[PDB]
């Protein structure tokens, strides 16, 4: 589930709080999607990984 | 066209004492098992036909 | 064809008007004839099968015919057991009918398509969250 709008490149691909669907897959690939903004506070949940 | 291979022949299922039971292929399974362990306790007679 | 869920009841596939909004009067009292008819057969399919099982039951002489007349009985029990435990899902389907929150999605809000209610009244899920769900009950399972 999206914890922020994900978003790129001026368009909104996913709206905050709906769940990821294989349909929305499709649209970032097919709008070669590769670098999206994310808040700090997503990543500091994260595991460092070295 | 994806078969790659297929059965020999379709006896390979059973073993030689099943085997010999004729129209297996109406019999249920338990009476086919009872049917080939009793068949192999058969005792010669004085003349085989 | 006297086959399917839809034709147990002599109820024939809905057909959603244009402007007609979701979740209506008419559809509710469709939905809810098909589950009550479903029940109801199911119950008297149980009431058959226990009658079977009670004039049949004998005490039999040989232990390779015992075996016999105690292997389609366990097929037969499995399928009851089966279905006893999807009465109770009718149940809960008539409960969330019954209440008027029937037609979408338990986990996410989107509403399940009409056909695929049609297709298996009970559904719960929407089909990307049956799946994902299926997936992690397959490996919590396995
Ligand atoms: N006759 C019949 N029974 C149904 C039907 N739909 C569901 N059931 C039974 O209801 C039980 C509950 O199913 P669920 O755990 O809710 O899984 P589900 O969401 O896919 O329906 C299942 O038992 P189960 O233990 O999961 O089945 P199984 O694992 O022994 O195969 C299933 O056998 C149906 O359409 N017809
Ligand atoms: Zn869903």
């Amino acid at each position: 589930t999206a914890s922020f709008d994900i978003e790129a490149n001026g368009k909104v691909y996913v709206e905050k709080g709906r769940r990821i669907t294989a349909r929305h897959i499709r649209q970032l690939e097919k709008d070669d999607v590769k670098l999206i903004e994310v808040p700090v506070e997503y990543i500091a949940g994260k595991v460092v990984a070295k | 066209d994806q078969v790659d291979y297929m059965d020999v022949s379709t006896q390979q299922v059973v073993s030689v004492g099943a085997s010999l039971i004729p129209f297996l292929e109406h019999d249920d399974a338990n009476r086919a098992l009872m049917g080939a362990n009793m068949q192999r306790q058969a005792v010669p007679t004085l003349r085989a036909d | 064809s006297s086959l399917s869920i839809l034709a147990i009841a002599g109820v024939e596939p809905y057909q959603e008007k244009p402007g007609e909004e979701y979740m209506n009067e008419a559809q509710l009292a469709h939905f809810r004839r098909i589950l009550e008819a479903w029940r109801n057969q199911l119950r008297d399919e149980v009431d058959r099968t226990v009658t079977h099982m009670q004039d049949e039951a004998a005490n039999f002489p040989d232990p390779v015919d015992r075996a016999a007349q105690e292997e389609e009985f366990s097929l037969e029990l499995r399928n009851r057991d089966r279905e006893r435990k999807l009465i109770k899902k009718i149940e809960k389907t008539l409960k969330k009918v019954e209440d008027e929150d029937f037609g979408y999605c338990e986990s996410c809000g989107v509403e399940i398509g009409i056909r695929r209610l049609e297709a298996r009244p009970t559904a719960d899920l929407c089909i990307d969250c049956k799946t994902l769900a299926e997936i992690r009950e397959k490996q919590m399972a396995g």
